[PDB]
């Protein structure tokens, strides 16, 4: 029914530019209000700007005043948010949102403004100062494949910049028991990652167990074949 | 704005109340997923306990498990603010987590640095010390942890940390161990430097 589509998030150095669009369909513009709402990896949500889009009216979070402008193009019922002066802390997930709005409702009465009933799935901006695709390293298996149980192996990803990678198990075939960790930002400034599964212990040395890393920023791939260590 | 249980955990079917210090609204984002509006200022429903706002789940349903967001919209200004979120977790019963330690590899000692990997997986509750033991020293500082969200079958976490260490301490130690420690019950793996 209503859809809201938000586009143009991307890579972008500090101290550039980038300009997102949200299309409308379903619903008219003027009496809804479009918010863009950011939410970093892993915190919460922090409200970026609002415009009212048949009147004009802008407001912006403080932490943004004089970086960011927001606009409406009412032909095409579509609103763009430009982001300039960017660094490191705008990285987030931008989510376009509407809410019913009234120029009564809006003028007198904002506290009592209804919900932002309809979101749409955002768009990812992501600020990096360097390019670095990662080591990828086994996590060789802990039983020795006579031990008769269950072993876990896995794969170390790490010292890659920015986020994100994405990892799987026999290019997908392997799922269950799989588990990949949100990564973490180490003190130089890099991610690093771990990503391992469980598999019976017979099956090391007949089954092989090969991780594939996929780090889209830096257009690399990397498969890692991990073997038993002795 | 502040939210009060910050993390719940609670069961199917069961009175759910979290609170957040004239009008609010309350969201409802699980994982990957946009937030999607609840109600506004149905096993929801909202309450106003003296200043601070409140919002009830009578029959908490299967989906229902997912992270809490209160907001506002601030008259002067025109301003949004969020709180900081509150996460309803399933309940289910103690689980101990299967430990795994992983040395270095090979490749990694080569450029100098070594990782070493501690595992805690499918366990329950949450909360877990970790603590790592080189020759029987307590590392402070040089590790790690990162968790995962509550699996969505078994209804339990995992957990990774990570010791980092120079190559050239790596090889000047023998004993590597992992202790992982809940309520009254402590499981520690190791393992010798080349067995
Ligand atoms: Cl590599
Ligand atoms: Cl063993
Ligand atoms: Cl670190
Ligand atoms: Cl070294
Ligand atoms: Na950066
Ligand atoms: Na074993
Ligand atoms: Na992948
Ligand atoms: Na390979
Ligand atoms: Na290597
Ligand atoms: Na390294
Ligand atoms: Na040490």
């Amino acid at each position: 029914e209503v859809q809201l589509v938000e586009s143009g998030g991307g890579l972008v150095q500090p101290g550039g530019s980038l300009r997102l669009s949200c299309a409308a369909s379903g619903f008219d513009s003027g009496a809804y209000l479009r918010h863009w709402v950011r939410q970093a990896p892993g915190k919460g949500l922090e409200w970026v700007a609002s415009i009212y889009p048949s009147y004009g009216y802008t407001s912006y979070a403080d932490s943004v005043k004089g970086r960011f402008t927001i606009s409406a193009d009412t032909s095409k019922n579509t609103a763009y948010l430009q982001m300039n002066s960017l660094r490191a802390e705008d990285t987030a997930v931008y989510y376009c949102a509407r809410s019913a709005a009234s120029y009564y409702g809006y003028w007198h009465w904002y506290h009592f403004s209804p919900g932002m009933d309809y979101w749409g799935q955002g768009t990812l901006v992501t600020v990096f100062n360097q390019i670095k695709g990662p080591s990828v390293f086994p996590l060789a298996p802990s039983s020795k494949s006579t031990s008769g149980g269950t072993a876990a192996l896995g794969c170390l990803v790490k010292d890659y910049f920015p986020e994100p990678v994405t990892v799987s198990w026999n290019s997908g075939a392997l799922t269950s028991g799989v588990h990949t960790f949100p990564a973490v930002l180490q003190s130089s400034g890099l991610y690093s990652l771990s990503s391992v599964v469980t598999v019976p212990s017979s099956s090391l040395g007949t089954q092989t167990y090969i991780c594939n890393v996929n780090h889209k920023p830096s257009n690399t791939k990397v498969d890692k074949k991990v073997e038993p260590k002795s | 704005m502040t939210q009060s249980p910050s993390s719940l955990s609670a069961s199917v079917g069961d009175r759910v109340t979290i609170t957040c210090r004239s009008a609010v609204a309350w969201y409802q984002q699980k994982p990957g997923k946009a937030p999607k509006l609840l109600i506004y200022s149905s096993r929801f429903s909202g309450s106003r306990s003296g200043t601070d706002f409140t919002l009830t789940i009578s029959s908490l349903q299967p989906e229902d498990f997912a992270t809490y967001y209160c907001q506002q919209y601030v008259s002067g200004g025109w301003l949004i603010t969020f709180g900081q979120g509150t996460k309803v977790e399933i309940k289910r019963t103690v689980a101990a987590p299967s430990v795994f330690i992983f040395p270095p590899s090979d490749s990694q000692l080569k450029s100098g640095t070594a990782s070493v990997v501690c595992l805690l997986n499918n366990f329950y509750p949450r909360e877990a010390k970790v603590s790592w033991y080189v020759d029987n020293a307590l590392q402070s500082g040089n590790s790690q942890e990162s968790v995962t969200e509550q699996d969505s079958k078994d209804s339990t976490y995992s957990l990774s940390s990570t010791l980092t260490l120079s190559k050239a301490d790596y090889e000047k130690h023998k004993v590597y161990a992992c202790e992982v420690t809940q309520g009254t019950t402590s499981v520690t793996k190791s393992f010798n430097r080349g067995e």
